[PDB]
């Protein structure tokens, strides 16, 4: 009776995942774009720092 | 009879989840980020070369101070480096030389490692004896240890090849929570910035979002065609990127509950070993089997740079907490520190 | 330019380099053997004579130290960890000769010998073991001789049309495994007929490993 | 452009005997 | 437990030779660099010699170079100080001090009990010899250096040691700001350049002693005169 | 054409040999992860290229008194130093080449018992000892390297023995034995023992892999012995020939200078023999390109 017990567990898990709240992709995409914009200046790899401020000269 | 009805109900639930994702898929990340300027060309130089490992390096992890890092190699050595001066701080001899992962505690007092022995070993770095000693050996996994990450000095989450993830209480040596639901070997995990959720990628081509305190799978993410070897959280904790054997990187949104963007190129056919974002999340850095590391534009899916300095497969990489440098490990037994210049 | 503590930290780093250098020299003089094979193929007999997730056995034979790794307990995906043994001295593959007229317990449709041949083909031709020599142990030769009198070898190999004797049936089985070698130039296969009471198995490994060591020395010296 | 008839010893000359 | 025991002291004639031994236990002796620091009667701390881990680097004080010899036996976990041509200036309590040198380490963290021997340059200044203190009252102790102890790597190599009466010196602050392991948080280290301060909050009875400041920027290692706190 | 053909041969050998030797030195250093860690063959092959590089670097200084006007333009002080330096490079490279064959003999005929002493520390000690033996072997060279006044106003670097009637024999014979005869016997003997002990009894000689291994190693062993012999036998054959010769002729002089260039060609062919005949090095080199 392993298969029948496993089937109930799989179905119950899918119920939890199907009842979650989802935002629009446009709303989600805008948040990622906004975060990268607000933190671009403090990204040494995106914007290299002067050699005086680089600990790996 | 009863089994037949249940398996049909699972298909209906999967269709309901799929239709719900398509309902909120009003736009695309490419369409939203179409008008922004590209990051241009990302050029990084090898600032440091960490020599001392005599076998292929499988894992590295940066310390929270952005200066110390730990590397795990098949030569049975766990080495902690001073990245500013290339000085070796400690060389920890491992009882098993088949290590596959290593972790650095955010406090800096501990490191962890594990491999084909199914043991996550905790090492104390701050002792009155002046040496490094094994503080704990976590047993209970029936498969190889693929990844491990400290939450604090007392809690660590490990992923194993037995299709399960476990949350361990290091003081008692017992796993308090077991995370089940993957049908394939779990190869990587990534803690959220607040350490309340973690995502794991397995060999079933799926990634699952887990609640650490609740102990259950919240969301399941699909889209990859083969095993997921790497996974990493976005800086704000609302997204994560996966690295799979199908030569693709994909971005998933937790709130949108669906894939946002794919990072693939026609010239790339090799698998992906490691993935990591930059400090701002604009740059996605992925390691590949073709001995190179590609820098991707996370918002535009454009390859922005290549870190080609290894003679063998890039097995691991990591970015410092301050975003100053990126370290790449490889099977040629060398670690390299990279950053740009003005 | 370094401070007093910076100089002493560099001195400690070079002390660490000294021990790492010393450990690598000791490691390079040790023989790493990967033990493979199907179930009930006599792998446990090999470990007993030459005496978690991976079982590691150490023994010294004629001033040579061997490290034999058993990965039979790893029930995970082999391709996710088979590259961890890239660089071993040799691979020891165990095949049960008597398991030619038998079938797999789980499948009940594929012959046991075909499973060993398929496993041998997946390991010998693996991309991580392109130049890795294989020590092929053909076990249970005494039981195979008893079986071959009653059960003909044609059950396992329909194309076999030789004499129904051990001296010929065993040779045909040996050629089948050696024919699976897709790279007959970059590697060699050392075939040995062990037994449940054979006491010359460790000598064969020492001789076979010595040939591998010579080949590696020739490559290192540039002659090869 | 000379009389190259001198006695040699190794890669250097020697006085003829 | 970590323990350093010194032996070999005693009364000697001028120009004689005496051997000092330091027995180490409870820690990885071979991984630590070892120092000899002597304290003349009713005087401060004077660094003598240093042997690095692995015996690769050896330093001596100018007043003892050519006469004192320092050596270690890692298998036996023993430190030696071969002293010849002893002078009356050598009458001091000699301490065995362990120091390990890596990034983020705490040198001079443990001191031995010391052995008494009787014979029959950056300047560190502590202007205030004695400070009358009361329990629960905040105390500040100042130290000065002729040369700036700040280095180009960002580290300011100043150390604070507390020597309670009848006990060996104990590390409080290493590199001018870091609190040593086991030291209460009420001890804080502040300073910049050539001026440094050791601030004590809610002083207790166990804080009574002589406080020394030492520089580790470059050899030879020099101590301050020592500021004494008394009830 | 004689005044231009001879400098071209020496110039081609010097430039081509330096390219080959510098390629070997650069590639070998890159391979090491931790230096002096299980790289005994690498230590021999880099020191052989270093000595060969010095031999080719010092070639133009020694040969400028043979092509233009037969005049030494460096004085007596440099004549003694350069002649000793050139002779030392020839002896050191021959000694390292001989020791490399002995090291290969130990690694192939004694795979297990030689690991006790085939350490990088021992290899460095042996190579430094070969430099010491090369300095001692060239002692008569720099003790007698004096300027020789030729007829006319021209002078040239050379060897003036205290008893040229009798000392010409032991000076020639001892260099013939130490630099050509003894090393050739050892090098040839070491490799013929390698070809007789490069396999094992268990090894399936009937398999293509074992047969291919013997074919490639035999080709390499023959080439190394043949390159050393071809590049040095005529040089030392003409060395013993001139003992009886009193008045050299044009034909003998032309042959003698060509034999000198063959000796320099040995330092040019040695790096390329390793590059061409080693698949591991050649394939690795192409990947770096």
């Amino acid at each position: 009776t392993a298969s029948i017990a496993q089937a109930r567990k799989l179905v119950e898990q899918l119920k939890m995942e199907a009842n979650i709240d989802r935002i629009k992709v446009s709303k989600a995409a805008a948040d990622l774009m906004a975060y990268c914009e607000a933190h671009a200046k403090e990204d040494p790899l995106l914007t290299p720092v002067p050699a005086s401020e680089n600990p790996f000269r | 009879s009863e089994l037949d009805q249940l398996r049909q109900e699972a298909e209906q639930l999967k269709n309901q989840i799929r239709d719900a994702r398509k309902a909120c898929a009003d736009a695309t990340l490419s369409q939203i980020t179409n008008n922004i300027d590209p990051v241009g060309r990302i050029q990084m130089r090898t600032r440091r070369t960490l020599r001392g490992h005599l076998a292929k390096i499988y894992a590295m992890h940066w310390g929270t101070d952005s200066r110390l890092l730990v590397s795990a190699s098949q030569d049975g050595k766990l080495i902690i480096w001073d990245s500013y001066t290339t000085n070796k701080v400690h060389a920890i001899p491992l009882r098993s030389s088949w290590v596959m992962t290593c972790a650095y505690a955010p406090s800096g007092n501990y490191v962890a490692c594990g491999g084909l022995d199914n043991i996550c070993s905790i090492y104390n770095l701050k002792t009155r004896e002046g040496n490094v000693r094994v503080s704990r050996e976590l047993a209970g996994h029936t498969g190889y240890l693929s990844c491990c990450r400290f939450l604090d000095d007392n809690q660590i989450v490990t992923s194993s090849g037995d299709t399960t993830c476990a949350l361990w209480d290091i003081e008692t040596g017992q796993q308090t929570t077991t995370f089940t639901g993957h049908t394939g070997d779990v190869m990587s995990l990534s803690l959220a910035p607040d350490t309340r959720l973690f995502v794991s990628g397995a060999c079933d081509a799926s990634a699952k979002l887990w609640d650490v305190r609740e102990g259950m799978c919240r969301q399941t993410f699909t889209g990859h065609e083969s095993d997921i070897n790497a996974i990493c959280f976005f800086p704000n904790g609302n997204a994560f990127a996966t690295g799979s054997d199908d030569a693709t990187c994909r971005l998933f949104d937790l709130r949108a509950d669906q894939e946002l963007m794919t990072y693939s190129h026609d010239n790339i056919i090799c698998g992906i070993t490691s993935v990591s974002f930059s400090k701002s999340g604009r740059l996605l850095l992925a390691g590949y089997d073709d001995f190179n590391c590609n820098v991707w534009d996370a918002l535009k899916a454009d390859r922005a740079g290549v870190l080609a300095g290894h003679d063998n497969r890039v097995s691991c990489l990591g970015v410092t907490d301050d975003g100053m440098a990126v370290a790449t490990g490889s099977w040629d037994s060398f670690l390299k520190i990279w950053n740009g210049s003005s | 330019t370094l401070s007093a503590e910076d100089k002493a930290a560099v001195e400690r780093s070079k002390m660490i380099d000294r021990n790492l250098r010393e450990d690598g020299e000791k490691a390079a003089r040790e023989v790493k053997l990967l033990l493979l094979g199907a179930g009930e193929s006599g792998k446990n007999t090999i470990v007993k004579q030459m005496k978690t997730g991976i079982v590691e056995t150490h023994f010294t034979f004629k001033d040579l130290h061997f490290k034999m790794f058993d990965v039979g307990a790893q029930r995970s995906e082999r391709k996710k960890w088979i590259h961890c043994f890239e660089g071993v001295t040799a691979i020891i593959f165990c095949v049960a000769l008597s398991d030619y007229d038998l079938v797999l317990a789980e499948d009940e449709e594929m012959n046991r010998m075909h499973a060993s041949m398929k496993l041998f083909d997946s390991i010998c031709n693996n991309k991580w073991f392109t130049d890795t020599s294989i020590i092929l142990f053909l076990n249970k030769k005494d039981l195979f001789e008893e079986k071959i009198k009653k059960s003909p070898l044609t059950i396992c190999y329909p194309e076999y049309a030789g004499s129904n004797t051990y001296e010929e049936a065993a040779a045909y089985i040996q050629c089948q495994f050696e024919d699976l070698n897709k790279r007959k130039d970059t590697k060699e296969i050392y075939t040995h007929f062990t037994c449940s009471t054979d006491t010359k198995n460790v000598q064969f490994v020492f001789d076979a490993v010595t040939d591998v060591i010579i080949k590696n020395n020739l490559k290192d010296c540039g002659l090869f | 452009d000379f009389d190259m008839l001198r006695c040699m010893l190794g890669r250097v000359y020697r006085p003829c005997w | 437990d970590v323990q350093l025991v010194e032996s070999g002291g005693g009364l000697v004639q001028p120009g004689g030779s005496r051997k000092l031994s330091c027995s180490a236990s409870g820690f990885a002796f071979s991984s630590f660099g070892m120092h000899w620091v002597r304290q003349a009667p009713e005087k401060g701390l004077e660094w003598v010699a240093y042997i690095s881990s692995g015996s690769g680097t050896i330093y001596y004080a100018d007043t003892v170079k050519g006469r004192f010899t320092i050596s270690r036996d890692d298998p036996k976990n023993t430190l030696f100080l071969q002293m010849t041509s002893l002078r009356s200036e050598d009458t001091a309590m000699y301490y065995c001090v362990r120091s390990i040198y890596y990034y983020g380490s705490s040198p001079f963290d443990f001191w031995g009990q010391g052995t008494t021997l009787t014979v029959s340059d950056i300047v560190m200044t502590q202007a205030t010899s004695s400070v009358p203190v009361t329990p629960g009252e905040s105390v500040s102790i100042s130290c000065r250096s002729s040369k700036s102890l700040l280095h180009s790597n960002g580290n300011t190599y100043l150390y604070w040691f507390l020597q309670r009466p009848g006990q060996s010196p104990q590390l409080l602050i290493y590199r001018m700001s870091n609190l040593a392991s086991g030291v209460p948080d009420r001890f804080s280290g502040s300073g910049s350049g050539t001026a440094f301060t050791l601030t004590i909050s809610r002083l207790e009875a166990e804080d009574v002693g002589v406080y020394y400041c030492m520089q580790h920027l470059e050899y030879p290692l020099t101590f301050g005169a020592g500021t004494k706190l008394e009830l | 054409y004689i005044n231009i053909i001879m400098p071209s041969v020496f110039g081609t050998i010097c430039l081509l040999g330096i390219i080959g030797n510098s390629t070997v030195i650069f590639a070998v250093v890159k391979k090491s992860k931790l230096h002096w860690c299980n790289n005994v063959p690498d230590i021999f092959i880099i020191n052989l290229s270093v000595v060969d590089l010095l031999f080719l670097l010092g070639m133009p200084f020694m040969i400028h008194q043979l092509m233009g006007n037969g005049v030494w333009h460096f004085g007596e002080t440099m004549c003694t130093l350069i002649t000793a330096m050139d002779a030392n490079s020839q002896f050191t490279s021959t000694y390292i080449l001989t020791a490399m064959a002995i090291d290969r003999y130990l690694a192939t005929v004694h795979p297990i018992s030689s690991t006790k002493f085939r350490k990088p520390s021992v290899a460095t000690l042996v190579i430094c000892l070969l430099w010491a033996l090369s300095f001692i072997s060239i002692t008569p060279v720099w003790l007698y390297a004096r300027l020789i006044p030729f007829p006319g106003g021209a002078v040239g670097c050379g060897i003036r023995l205290p008893n040229p009637d009798t000392d010409l024999y032991w000076f020639t014979l001892y260099q013939f034995f130490l630099a050509f005869a003894l090393p050739f016997v050892v090098i040839t003997a070491a490799y013929v023992r390698i070809l007789q002990r490069m396999t094992s009894s268990v090894a399936p000689a009937s398999q293509r892999s074992i047969r291919l291994r013997t074919k490639r190693v035999t080709r390499t062993a023959i080439a190394i012995c043949l390159v050393f012999f071809v590049c040095w036998a005529p040089y030392y054959v003409l060395q013993l020939t001139q003992l009886s010769i009193s008045r050299p002729t044009l034909t003998f002089v032309y042959l003698y200078n060509a034999a000198i260039s063959l000796g320099y060609a040995n330092s040019c062919l040695n790096p390329f023999v390793y590059i061409v005949l080693c698949e591991t090095f050649r394939k690795r080199l192409v990947l770096s390109v």
